[PDB]
């Protein structure tokens, strides 16, 4: 554990679905993310941080703890993004004349940084007397055998862990779920998924000159405005695909009911008579060449009105 | 948890193709790395070429790298592979192993044995070794029978109906430039029981259904 | 023997890209290490043991690729592990190895470095020329920015804004608080937690920059988010007399508390 | 193709002792992904070790594996009656490329036994199938290594003789080999003297037993 | 856990100071009590003063009001015991106890032992003890070695190279006026044995590094 093992995944292709499935493992907790939506998630980078502790050290393996295994062997940030998983190795860890191999560093002079280690086996100073590297009073070896023994109980057996962090930065996602890419659909609204990144909307070749470093930008509100495809390098603009409120232009249901609809700042692509109007489409409603009084306003200097056999006329 | 189950054994005339199959449980097929290993038989182990299902894009042993095409089917989490223009060295045992990408321990079938062979189903032919009045090796002489020409392996050799056991060495048949089997079971007896003690080899070949008792005796 | 130190106006160079998100036509304020703007940069001639802070805007005007690398660590004496980067053009041989520097370390035109190399936990390998680089390290992991520009003066840094590109994560996970350069002038100015207003245009180069804390007009453009300021008066900002010392006063108690008898009793009640 | 080289060819001890084999990488080979399969005759290779120090179920700890680079070894603490057989190791990984050693086999070391030389003279009956088969028979021989040559009127006989080879009985640790030479009738009955000479390491001299066509 | 270490014994001559330190290792040094306890040689416990590190204000007892300081200092979590004016009566065994507000167990150290005298190192002067030719106590004669005027402690005395250990009583040393200690050494053997066996008494002095082996005879 003082000196836990770091392993970098990248560019590759992971199907998590064997780890979450495994029976193996008495802890798997996910932090910032769900084990079940990791084939659905690509990451820049996957670190998996490989050691051994005790059982009753299993808890301090987590964002926001305190002990001897958290403040001087491996720390966890608070934003840390990842999963922690430990399983018993008793069987393998455990020997009948005691297992020395595993150590843990028992005084530290400060606490660790997140993701720090620490493999210094500089003599402890407890007090104010220099040790100058010889053990003694107020001077201890930093570093305490676990000496796990099959006999031992639940608390004091070793637990291998096994810490995964999925760094999302900016460049492009190396490592991902085994989820199948379709093909590219443009000028239509779809739902969409680049790198794990979802949406819906549309998507239309841009003219946006990406730096090469860039994989995507963001708009004011912090939504994705435009993406770089991650197998044809071309980027794309992302736009909602098409809204606006309805409204309903009637007479009195007294007088008829009989009603036109006015879709607000909508084509009259995206939705009998059928009216361009500026203030939107409007359907069910006969433009007239004539100009009367406002009736029900539309907008735009556009008013409707039931007139003369009878229907909703625009004028 | 893991298991992989190969198809059964096969008999194909030379030319032909067969296609072996290799059917795998667990849940890890689609992450994993499935490779189809060839024993031919008395020489060790050979890697014919591998594939992950993931994938799709096989590789090969550039031995086997045109004669034999290697597939996996995620929808149905089995493996193939296919040889095409069988030869007579082609008659080996054809292992699918296994390697999953969160283990590093491998899984392995059962085995898939194929026989190139042109001939069919024979019964085997019995000669008994006349043992030598003269040639005796200090007062023991060895006497036995010879069978030859028979096909599929295997068959049984027992002496008196599994009366005589010691001294017995039933030699591994071999495959011979015709196609058909042969092999030489001898026993080592004193020479002053020749004309003594009767010996009769009795030989079963239980795919040809053919059983033979011959007696031997001294020339 | 080493040249003594010299001290340049820095200008507005030192600026780079924060992140990697792309941004056109818009002004953005970000909070972040920053080279302060007209800070003032030491300038060397050609390599003592700067310090390293929160981090180190470098640069190097040259015409040959003098200087290579650098070094990173506490004590640089094997007693810890120490960042070695030997980035030069385009090959890195970047290791963290518990290496044993020597005295006067320097290349020939020969590898000579370091005398030891034991328990490498990473390895990483792949008119003048001003070379601007951003280093700093935070949540164990070492952060490289550059920009290389071909410019026409040495008297000084020239009068002009050109932005840095991110180039380099490294995941060391060492404590760094001193660095050194390695040769086969050049200025090293220190970055500090400032807020910049940053211009992207149609093409998304940031074109310009309103360093936050410079100066009142500074603070003034960043609270309007603009590079423009009319006529008036605008509240920026709120003053604060900042504490001088700590103060403690506890009740002049000489007794312990007697909390022996009650952890440490023979017979807890019932 | 990284090529994985296994020595010695053949190794020969006795039970109790210690097997040591090595296995050679032409290239530098992770050690999480070298395999020792052990293979009895007859028998479907057993895996013994993965990740190049992992035993798998039920394998005794006598068995250990170790190494790194290009060079992984296999050692048996203690041989048992068990512990003899064909041992490969497999270089293999997460991508479709993967090799074996050509094998190392563990034999039991005996005091050498000289064979016993038998000659058969063809049956009459198959004769009358017009093939005739000789028989060579090399009893209780050990070292397996023996040379065994056709001399048919003081001519070598090369192209039309198979052996087949007995695996090491456990109780007296003598192997036997079976030779026969296989012809025509008709070429049967143009040579008179059909001799095998035998070439042993616990034969001072070759010892050759030969028959005359048509003799009792 | 908790340790007390003091400093090495002490030899000074009268009229001059010592300065026993005592450090302590467990963080539990600031808030407890740390005493001093004298015992001199053959005498009970005496608890000379104490000190609370955390407000360095030490109290002593009514005898050592005056020629005993003692202090604390957290930053080396080391108690200090000085004594000025050294008298002969000073000559003792000083432990550093100490009580931590959280248990009500006691934390002792090893003892320092300070010699106030005046002599300096002497060998050890041997005079045999001739066992009387008539007074004999039932046919038992006791017969010894006098060790006199030899400092400092201790010395050593056996009979025969050890081989004679029953009936051998080694009274302990007593401090004459002079500053030098001395002791007997006596063993009871039967009268009759005189005249037969030879008796030779082996005294040791280690600093002054004094070896004497002389005979005992009857006057
Ligand atoms: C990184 O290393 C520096 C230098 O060794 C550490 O700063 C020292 O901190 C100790 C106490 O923590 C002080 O006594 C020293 O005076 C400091 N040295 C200097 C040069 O300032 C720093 O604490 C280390 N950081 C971490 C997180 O361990
Ligand atoms: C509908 O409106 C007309 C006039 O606008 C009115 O006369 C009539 O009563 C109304 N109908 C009802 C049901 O109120
Ligand atoms: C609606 O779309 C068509 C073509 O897509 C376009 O010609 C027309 O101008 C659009 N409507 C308005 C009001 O611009
Ligand atoms: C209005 O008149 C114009 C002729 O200028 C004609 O093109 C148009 O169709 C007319 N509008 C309607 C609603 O008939
Ligand atoms: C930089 O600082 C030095 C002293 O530290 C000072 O002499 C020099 O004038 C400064 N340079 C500028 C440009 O302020
Ligand atoms: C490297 O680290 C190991 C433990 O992590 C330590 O035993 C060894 O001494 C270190 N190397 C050197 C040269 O000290
Ligand atoms: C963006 O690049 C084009 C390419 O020619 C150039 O014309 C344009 O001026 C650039 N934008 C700015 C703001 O300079
Ligand atoms: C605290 O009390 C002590 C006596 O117990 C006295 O000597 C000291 O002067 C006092 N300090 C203050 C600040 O009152």
């Amino acid at each position: 554990v003082y000196a836990w093992n770091r392993k970098r995944i990248s560019n590759c292709v992971a199907d998590y679905s064997v780890l979450y499935n495994s029976a193996s493992f008495s802890t798997f907790k996910c932090y910032g993310v769900s084990p079940t939506k990791l084939n659905d998630l690509c990451f820049t980078n996957v670190y998996a941080d490989s050691f051994v502790i005790r059982g009753d050290e299993v808890r301090q393996i987590a964002p926001g703890q305190t002990g001897n295994i958290a403040d001087y062997n491996y720390k966890l940030p608070d934003d840390f993004t990842g999963c922690v998983i430990a399983w018993n190795s008793n069987n393998l860890d455990s020997k009948v004349g005691g297992n020395y191999n595993y150590l843990y560093r028992l005084f530290r002079k400060s606490n660790l940084k997140p993701f720090e280690r620490d493999i210094s086996t500089e003599i402890y100073q407890a007090g104010s007397t220099p040790c100058n590297g010889v053990k003694g009073f107020n001077c201890y070896f930093p570093l305490q055998s676990y000496g796990f023994q099959p006999t031992y109980g639940v608390g004091y057996q070793p637990y291998r862990v096994v810490v995964l962090s999925f760094e999302l930065l900016h460049a492009p996602a190396t490592v991902c779920g085994p989820k199948k890419s379709t093909n590219l659909v443009k000028n239509k609204c779809v739902n969409f998924n680049f790198n794990g990144l979802t949406g819906t909307g549309v998507l239309t070749e841009s003219n946006k000159k990406f730096l090469p470093f860039q994989q995507f930008g963001r708009d004011i509100a912090d939504t994705t405005d435009a993406v770089r495809d991650p197998q044809t390098l071309e980027i794309l603009d992302i736009t909602p695909c098409s809204f606006g409120g309805v409204s309903v232009i009637t007479p009195g249901t007294n007088t008829s009911n009989q009603v036109a609809v006015l879709y607000q700042g909508v084509n009259c692509t995206e939705v009998s008579n059928v009216f361009q109007t500026r203030a939107g489409c409007l359907i069910g409603a006969e433009h007239v060449n004539n100009s009367y009084e406002c009736d029900i306003p539309i907008g735009a200097g556009i008013c409707a009105s039931y007139q003369t056999s009878q229907s909703i006329i625009a004028y | 948890e893991v298991q992989l189950v190969q198809s059964g054994a096969e008999v194909k005339k030379p030319g032909s193709s067969v296609k072996v199959s290799c059917k795998a449980s667990g849940g890890t097929f689609s992450s994993s790395v499935i490779s189809w290993v060839r024993q031919a038989p008395g020489q060790g182990l050979e890697w014919m070429g591998g594939i992950i299902p993931l994938f799709g894009s096989a590789n090969y042993a550039q031995k086997f790298q045109g004669r034999v095409t290697i597939t996996a089917d995620e929808s149905t989490s089995t493996a193939y592979m296919e040889m095409t223009s069988l030869r007579s060295e082609d008659t080996a045992v054809y292992y699918c192993a296994k390697v999953s990408q969160w283990a590093l321990i491998l899984f392995w079938g059962q085995g898939t044995l194929v026989t190139v062979s042109s001939a069919s189903t024979k019964g085997p032919s019995v000669f008994p070794l006349a043992p030598s009045s003269k040639s005796t090796s200090g007062g023991t002489a060895a006497l036995g029978c010879l069978v030859k020409d028979y096909f599929p392996e295997p068959v049984t050799v027992s002496w008196n109906s599994g009366a005589l056991t010691s001294g017995v060495h039933t030699f591994p048949a071999v495959l011979q430039s015709s196609g058909l089997y042969s092999l030489s079971s001898v026993v080592t007896v004193p020479s002053s029981s020749l004309g003594t003690q009767t010996y009769i080899c009795n030989v079963n070949h239980k795919p040809s259904n053919t059983k033979v008792d011959k007696k031997v005796e001294p020339k | 023997t080493q040249l003594p130190p010299a001290y340049t106006n820095s200008f507005t160079r030192g600026v780079y890209y924060p992140d990697k998100v792309f941004r056109s036509s818009v002004l953005h304020s970000t909070q972040d290490l920053f080279l302060p703007f007209f800070s003032n940069v030491t300038w060397f001639h050609a390599n003592p043991v700067l310090p390293f802070n929160d981090g180190v805007y470098f640069a190097s005007t040259e015409k040959s690729n003098i200087i290579r690398g650098w070094i990173f660590g506490t004590t640089l004496d094997s007693k810890t592990q120490s960042l070695l980067i030997v980035n030069n053009a385009t090959n890195v041989v970047i290791k963290v190895c518990e290496f044993q520097f020597c005295n006067d370390p320097f290349l020939g035109v020969e590898f000579r470095v370091y005398s030891s190399a034991n328990n490498c936990t990473f390895e990483y390998v792949s008119f003048k020329n001003l070379r601007e680089f951003v280093f700093k390290n935070i949540d164990g992991y070492f952060k490289i920015y550059s920009k290389h520009t071909p410019i026409n003066l040495v008297r000084g840094l020239p009068q002009g804004f050109s932005a840095l590109e991110p180039l380099v994560d490294l995941p060391i996970g060492i404590n760094i608080t001193r660095f050194q350069t390695l040769h086969i002038a050049y200025y090293v100015g220190y970055l500090q937690p400032r807020t910049f207003l940053l211009k992207y245009n149609e093409n998304g180069t940031i074109t310009d920059a309103v360093d936050c804390a410079l100066d009142p007009l500074s603070e003034t453009k960043c609270t309007l988010k603009s590079f423009t300021v009319e006529k008036g008066i605008y509240q920026t900002s709120n003053f604060r007399v900042q504490p001088t010392e700590s103060i403690v006063r506890f009740p002049n108690i000489t007794n312990l508390c007697p909390f022996g008898e009650v952890f440490n009793a023979t017979r807890f009640a019932s | 193709a990284i090529r994985m080289t296994q020595s010695p060819g053949t190794l020969s001890l006795s039970p109790g002792e210690r097997a040591t084999l090595s296995c050679r990488a032409s290239q530098s080979v992770s050690s999480s992904y070298l395999a020792w399969y052990q293979q009895k005759p007859g028998q479907a290779p057993r895996l013994l070790i993965y990740g190049a120090s992992s035993r798998a179920t039920g394998i005794p700890d006598r068995f250990s594996g170790s190494g790194s680079g290009t060079d992984f070894t296999l050692t048996i603490s203690r041989l048992e009656p068990e512990d003899f057989a064909v041992y490969y190791c497999q270089q293999y990984g997460t991508s479709p490329s993967w090799t074996f050693g050509q094998g190392t086999k563990v034999e039991i070391k005996r005091t050498v036994a000289a064979p016993s030389v038998f000659i058969f003279p063809p049956s009459d009956e198959q004769l009358k199938s017009g093939t005739a088969s000789v028989v060579c028979l090399l009893n209780n021989f050990y070292p397996r290594e023996a040379k065994v040559q056709w001399k048919v009127d003081n001519a070598l006989q090369s192209g039309n003789s198979q052996e087949s080879v007995t695996e090491q009985d456990s109780k007296d640790s003598t192997y036997s080999l079976s030779s026969t030479l296989t012809l025509s009738k008709a070429d049967y009955e143009k040579h008179k003297v059909y001799a095998c000479e035998v070439t042993h390491q616990g034969l001072s001299s070759p010892v050759t037993k030969s028959f005359n066509r048509g003799e009792c």
